[PDB]
Parts: C-alpha cells; sequence; structure tokens
C-alpha cells in the first residue's frame, strides 16, 4: 500500500 | 521471523527519447507482489503475486492514482535535481526512492525507511528516529530545509508506523501459503578433481526461502572464511533462492572439511560431509 | 558520475539432468546506471524467447535483474549468458557451468 502524499525534492 | 514491505522507484530522463522511464516495484519480504512500468501499456498497478490479485477493484484503482502521483512527482524531482547541481539538459540521470518498514516476529514496527539515491549515490535520508533528515551536500541541505519547514518527516512517521504496518500485516495474513512459508533448503555435496593434488568440494543450498541463509566450511572446526569461494545468494525464478559455498580440498583432506548449513527452515543447522 | 560494474551467474532453476525440462537464468547484480543488455546464448547464438524481472536494487542502491528462458539441457549443447554496459570495454561472456 503507497503512501498516499507525494512530496518534491 | 521478522518481516518488512519495500517500495522500490527507478526514476531515469532519457533527454532525446520522449518521457523520464519510471518503474515501482512492491514487495514483502522477498517475494515481489506490484510493478508499474511508465513505459507499459496497461498504466496500471499491476500484480506480481497470486495472494494479491484477489484485492479488489478499489485496492488497484487506489494503487493506480499513487503510483501515476509518485511518477509525476519524480518527473518534476528530475528538473529539480537538474536544477540544484547547475547540470545541462543533455545527460541522463537516475532518482532512486526506496521506503518501507521492518515488523519483529511480533509484527510490531521495528523500523522505517525513507530515502533516496542521485546517479547512484546518497542523496537525503530520513535518520531511524524518523524525525530527521541525512543531507551530504548542499543540494540535499536545499531539500532537507524545505521538508523541515513542510514538516514532512511526521507526515511520513505517521505512514511508516501506522499504515505501513498495518498493510504488511494484512498482506501476510492474506499472503500466508506464499509470505509465512519457510522451504528449508535441500542440500547436496559435489567433489570435482582441479588437478591430481586437489579437488573443489562445492555445498549446495537450493529451493529455499526466505533468501537470508549461511553457508560456511570448517577445517577441523575451524571457519573457512578466507579460503572459501561463496557466491551471491540468487533467485531461482520460481520464488526460490540457491546459494553455494566451495573449498579447493588438497590430496587425502576431504574429511577434515565440514560445511554448515544455517536456515529459518532448519530446526537444527546442518553438518555435511563427503 | 557513478558507475559500477555488473555481477553475473548463468544458472539452471533445477539441477540440469539431460532430456529433462528447466529454465536458464542469468542474473545480473550491483551495477549502475540501470541501462543493460543481456542476452542469453545457444550454441554461440542469442535466444530469441527471453523474459527478464521488473527492475529493483540493493540497500546500497545497485540494481539486479534475472534473465530467463526455458531450455532442455543436453550432454553437447552450451549454453552462455552475454552482457553488456557502460563499465565493460568488450561485451562479457559467462558459459553456463552445470555445476555452478
Amino acid at each position: 500500500y503507497l503512501q498516499p502524499r507525494t512530496f518534491l525534492l | 521471523g521478522s518481516h518488512s514491505m519495500r517500495y522500490f522507484f527507478t526514476s531515469v530522463s532519457r533527454p532525446g527519447r520522449g518521457e523520464p522511464r519510471f518503474i515501482a516495484v512492491g514487495y514483502v519480504d522477498d517475494t515481489q507482489f506490484v510493478r508499474f512500468d511508465s513505459d507499459a501499456a496497461s498504466q496500471r498497478m499491476e500484480p506480481r503475486a497470486p495472494w494479491i490479485e484477489q484485492e479488489g477493484p478499489e485496492y488497484w484503482d487506489g494503487e493506480t492514482r499513487k503510483v501515476k502521483a509518485h511518477s509525476q512527482t519524480h518527473r518534476v524531482d528530475l528538473g529539480t535535481l537538474r536544477g540544484y547541481y547547475n547540470q545541462s539538459e543533455a545527460g541522463s540521470h537516475t532518482v532512486q526512492r526506496m521506503y518501507g518498514c521492518d515488523v519483529g516476529s511480533d509484527w510490531r514496527f521495528l523500523r522505517g525507511y525513507h530515502q533516496y539515491a542521485y546517479d547512484g549515490k546518497d542523496y537525503i535520508a530520513l535518520k531511524e528516529d524518523l524525525r530527521s533528515w541525512t543531507a551530504a551536500d548542499m543540494a540535499a541541505q536545499t531539500t532537507k530545509h524545505k521538508w523541515e519547514a513542510a514538516h514532512v518527516a511526521e507526515q511520513l512517521r505517521a505512514y511508516l508506523e501506522g499504515t505501513c504496518v498495518e498493510w504488511l500485516r494484512r498482506y501476510l495474513e492474506n499472503g500466508k501459503e506464499t509470505l509465512q512459508r519457510t522451504d528449508a533448503p535441500k542440500t547436496h555435496m559435489t567433489h570435482h578433481a582441479v588437478s591430481d593434488h586437489e579437488a573443489t568440494l562445492r555445498c549446495w543450498a537450493l529451493s529455499f526461502y526466505p533468501a537470508e541463509i549461511t553457508l560456511t566450511w570448517q577445517r577441523d572446526g575451524e571457519d573457512q572464511t578466507q579460503d572459501t569461494e561463496l557466491v551471491e545468494t540468487r533467485p531461482a525464478g520460481d520464488g526460490t533462492f540457491q546459494k553455494w559455498a566451495a573449498v579447493v580440498v588438497p590430496s587425502g583432506q576431504e574429511q577434515r572439511y565440514t560445511c554448515h548449513v544455517q536456515h529459518e527452515g532448519l530446526p537444527k543447522p546442518l553438518t555435511l560431509r563427503w | 558520475m557513478i558507475q559500477r560494474t555488473p555481477k553475473i551467474q548463468v544458472y539452471s532453476r533445477h539441477p540440469a539432468e539431460n532430456g529433462k525440462s528447466n529454465f536458464l537464468n542469468c542474473y545480473v547484480s550491483g551495477f549502475h546506471p540501470s541501462d543493460i543488455e543481456v542476452d542469453l546464448l545457444k550454441n554461440g547464438e542469442r535466444i530469441e524467447k527471453v523474459e527478464h524481472s521488473d527492475l529493483s536494487f540493493s540497500k546500497d542502491w545497485s540494481f539486479y535483474l534475472l534473465y530467463y528462458t526455458e531450455f532442455t539441457p543436453t550432454e553437447k549443447d552450451e549454453y552462455a549468458c552475454r552482457v553488456n554496459h557502460v563499465t565493460l570495454s568488450q561485451p562479457k561472456i559467462v558459459k553456463w557451468d552445470r555445476d555452478m
């Protein structure tokens, strides 16, 4: 189950 | 034993030949269960293990939505990193991301991971405390600064300690026949003359799961660490693993040597003789 | 930029027995970057129907892939894995040995 939020470098 | 869920993401810039490649794979322990490939027809998260195929359409729809959002983030990240390192748009670059969680034999949180590499080198890593960031250069310090300002570590921690562990438990239960199985090594020994004054003894471990194993040769009960050829544990391609260890035995000394096999599936370690 | 040379192992899924169906594997590991060319060879000629695993990587960020094909070993047929990568001056050919 993937992380529901992503964060830009 | 202990267990893990891990996701592995590879993003490769292809300056001439179109959009960046994005590959995602998910593992429980040593078993792949999902993939996404930006270049494939489906544009879906796809099953790669029988036990996950039974997850319904809400699961697959949600994993597809999230893997595409991941893909888009990585597409921007390749541009950001180029900027940070003042690199031209000429070269191909690689961004890799890995995240996931370890549980102990009790299936309770042991450790979390969330970390990146750029062109094969550590870029930024969430430290074991899951509160702070390891950045080795000014590029990564820039990422670190933005992520400390937006409280990213707190959001990652809640996933790594909560969601990740909950879903790993669900997978271990739903995939019990695959994931909670122990396949003890099938062992054999071969003998092969190399000259008239020496021979190779090769100790084999085949068809084992999980991959973790210790295969060692002793001479008169002394570990032969420095004098053993040991191949890297390798996939058979049926979900099991293989390994061998070999020693060069001078004439008449075969009986001095013992092969020792340790694996989760061996109630007792094996000692094998020629 | 970082460039790491592939380790190569060529081996069968099952212990080889002449005239018994099996899988020929070429496992490539420890390489960077991920661009790599792998062929399975039968008596020096490229096998057409070769599959591979989905690209993954180890703790140290090095890539690994399994290339595989159905085969039935015989006494005389020779198999090999041929690998090219930016780290290699020439294609590397690793011969299959049924006891390695």
